């Protein structure tokens, strides 16, 4: 029911 | 000319007029503004003044507690790091089609605080209903005087601009309820804030008090051992800040459950990864507290990454990014004459003294 | 100056090793204290009124003259200006300010960093737009300091 | 000696012995193995066979559908890029205290496939319950014969080593149920697989068929226009692969909801960013499909980043990385004599013909 | 066979521009083809049995004879081996293989790239571990190719 956490990066652009 | 380092870009000396910044519809040309500010250019004092006052006018009409719908990009501290702010927008999405929520601390420490303020205010004027700005503890007189913002204004513009900014900061909303599930603030909670309504009851149009509700929203921090506490004290005095409190995991959970909230999103503390997720609530299994920090390589020394939180339906995307290059400045925005003159004087005096022996 | 010229003449003859009647750069670098002073070259060039490279007695006298408890602020500010005004045309240019500071900063600053603050100092003190610093503009900046 | 480019490292000629690779307790010395393979050194044929056969014994015991709990680092294609694999473990964490799940395609195309296999199998022997390996479509006889693995085994070792690998590949599990939320496979879905139990019924110990559930698991791809399809067919034949299918966004969504799953994690398709997240399911608001690709600068030409998916309950961290340096190899693993002799015999004969005419 | 020497003799004379009795490198490079061939010098060197820098008639005859329908795989390969074996000591050293390969490959491969494949080539064929290549080991690597069949004139 609650949001999932997605960690991405370091987004160079 | 005899300019030595040709390779280095020379800042424009031309100051943008009202005509060039504002189109005849009253909307600011943010893209022109960006390109100019990025070259370390200045706007005519009166134009910066207009940007600041019109931005204040809009902020002044908003509520203490903003109602923000998802999707939205949540950002932490900026601290005058204008060049990292430009990249922050690449990473988080253009404000032209992206809703934004800033948690404060736009000024001080960084040497481009006025540009950050002018660009964000210009953006606020252009996107009144989709870009939001909250008050951080640095958005006040007491701190901008001790740190660098007051001095930055005096050297780049005038104290008149500083005063206008101080009035604008007084209008900054104190918090935001996002997607009806998240309480967003710069610092944190207060033992005097049990419901969202306690926030609405506050008088935010003023310099932050040294204690009380407003102060706590801007200055509190989670305990160092948040989530692994050995002291059932919900709120203990913050000796690190010199004011406000340290709030514990139980204190947050209580406020979350009582208010039917999922989590508290805040900034205020630097994070090597640009963010930090704390102990999950027992009731929802979702992080009870999340710290978001958007100043990459803070103070040019920490080499930390910055991050912003893109929230979509049931998906929280934390996006990290690194620092960008920025122009150099001497401490306190000092010019090379003031900086080197004392040394020149004593060195010429010294030379003549030794020779006359 | 009357009897003082005699006092200085004494120090001039000792400093002038080869007794050629003029002081060279080498003869100035003979002193232990001036070998570590980054402004030695600037002061000599300034004393060197006819730009022949060496400092004769006349220039020595007039040079030391600039400094006197009697000298007013304007005289000290003018001398300070000469320190930066390398080619002596009366205007501190971007490149000169950079080179004079470079002698004082050494490697503590990166060329790119020094160039940026030099450009920023000028733009803010360049009240007439020629991208150079006149003496008037100079005084305006270093006005209330001391 | 004659050696011209003396700065270039020379591979050792000594072949690691059984007592050097395995110790008293029967555990592989992965650190000695790593260091030796990085210098392009070999193991004694028998030692290679032992690693391959022992790993196979372990794999043979596992189920078609593995049950992998969080936390875990999910990795995509490697394709014999051993030196990038070394980087992979550095970014994903030591196998000594990190659970791993590779989605297949360990061999072919890259010139260090056998090294990748020996290292992963040794790791499988050392960490049987924490390091998991799935079968990719390249882990079979048909493809390794056509591409490069077979020839690699023959030149560096022997066909016996090849056959042993083929036997071991037949033991490789086909899928994994990770943290009871994600279905993990190399390729994707099958019109013949409606539930997770269908995967359990399959007999995986054999060369993959040209059609059927096992083939689809290893070979399927999402539609090119996945998520934005005007194509009503859930499964359409894959003309790109020459077998299996193209599955649509609806097919995936129908399969996810029916099995109470959150998302499908797969590899099989190279990504410039090292990964890809497809359209969010309308039932969970979470990406319905995720492709993970772990071979950076694939084929030495793509200049793509590689990535691994580190996961823990509700927290997915996508870690990227760039390629690393690797030794040079002529095509088909040719030696310089076999490569030039045809040229030499031709040029000399060409010279004499003109000399005598 | 008596006719062969007469033909080879007339041919030798033609190539012998200045008519001194021997053939210099300068004369071989007079031909339009024998100047685009990166292995011409290597062939001249091998034909040049006494090492005087030139090729006399007898050497010309012995050289050409290696490439005959009368010869077998043995001598054909030995001639092949001699191309790589620059100092003629009966072994192919690491440097020699690199240099000869550099001749044919030119700049299409970087030094580090060519060196690495030279090392792996030697490691693979060097059965006694002396770091070099003997004729026997050479025959072990290049024998099933049957290159000798195309080495006939
Ligand atoms: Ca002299
Ligand atoms: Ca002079
Ligand atoms: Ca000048
Ligand atoms: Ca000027
Ligand atoms: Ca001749
Ligand atoms: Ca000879
Ligand atoms: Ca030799
Ligand atoms: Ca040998
Ligand atoms: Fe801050
Ligand atoms: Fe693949
Ligand atoms: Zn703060
Ligand atoms: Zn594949």
């Amino acid at each position: 029911p609650h949001p999932v956490i997605v960690i991405t990066g370091p987004h160079e652009e | 000319t005899d300019r030595v380092v040709k390779a280095v870009p020379f800042p424009p000396s031309h100051r943008l007029t009202a005509k060039e910044v504002f189109d005849n519809d009253g909307k600011p040309r943010v893209d022109i503004l960006k390109a100019h500010l990025m070259k370390e250019g200045r706007l005519e004092e009166s134009v910066a003044l207009r940007i600041i006052t019109e931005g204040a006018s809009i902020l002044r009409q908003e509520k203490n507690l903003l109602d923000i719908d998802a999707p939205v990009t949540v950002c932490g501290d900026i601290h005058g790091q204008f060049f990292d702010l430009m990249k922050l927008f690449e990473v988080g999405g253009s404000p032209a089609n992206t809703r934004y929520l800033f948690l404060g601390d736009y000024v001080d420490r960084g040497y481009f605080s006025i540009e950050c303020v002018l660009y964000l205010w210009a953006l606020k004027i252009l996107y009144p209903k989709t870009l939001f700005l909250l008050r951080g503890n640095h958005e006040c007189r007491h701190l901008t005087e001790y740190f660098t913002f007051k001095q930055e204004c005096k050297i780049k513009y005038s104290e008149r601009v500083y005063d206008a900014c101080m009035d604008a900061f007084d209008c900054l909303p104190l918090a935001a309820l996002m997607n009806q599930q998240f309480l967003c603030v710069h610092g944190g909670l207060s033992p005097e804030i049990n419901t969202l309504d306690d926030i609405r009851k506050l008088d935010r149009f003023k310099e932050p008090p040294a204690y009380g509700p407003m102060c706590d929203i801007l200055w509190s921090d989670p305990l160092e051992d948040f989530g692994n506490e050995k002291t059932q004290e919900h709120f203990t005095h913050n000796t690190v800040r010199g004011c406000s409190y340290f709030y514990s995991y139980p204190a947050v959970c209580e406020f979350l459950q009582h208010n039917n909230l999922l989590s508290i999103l805040r900034a205020h503390e630097a994070q090597d990864a640009g963010y930090r997720m704390y102990r999950k609530s027992q009731t929802t299994g979702f992080p009870s507290l999340i710290t978001i920090f958007s100043a990459p390589n803070y103070l040019d020394v920490y080499n930390n990454k910055a991050a912003v939180l893109k929230y979509e339906n049931n998906v929280m995307n934390i996006r990290q990014f690194n620092c960008s290059p920025h122009p150099y400045w001497l401490p306190n925005f000092m010019d090379v004459f003031t900086w080197s003159l004392p040394f020149v004087g004593e060195k010429v005096t010294e030379m003549l003294v030794n020779v006359l022996n | 100056d009357a009897d003082e010229i005699k006092r200085l003449g004494k120090r001039f003859k000792k400093l002038d090793l080869d007794n050629s009647g003029s002081l060279s750069v080498e003869e100035f670098m003979s002193l232990p204290e001036l070998q570590q002073n980054p402004l030695v070259q600037r002061v000599i060039d300034i004393f060197d009124t006819d730009g022949n490279g060496e400092v004769d007695f006349k220039e020595f006298i007039e040079g030391v003259s600039q400094f006197s408890v009697k000298g007013d602020k304007e005289q000290k500010l003018r001398f300070a200006f000469r320190i930066y005004d390398m080619d002596k045309d009366g205007y501190i240019s971007n490149g000169e300010l950079f080179q004079v500071l470079k002698m004082m900063v050494g490697n503590n600053l990166k060329d790119t960093q020094l160039q940026q603050i030099v450009d920023k100092t000028i733009i803010n003190a360049d009240k007439d737009g020629d991208g150079r610093i006149s003496f008037e503009e100079f005084c305006a900046v270093v006005g209330g300091l001391d």
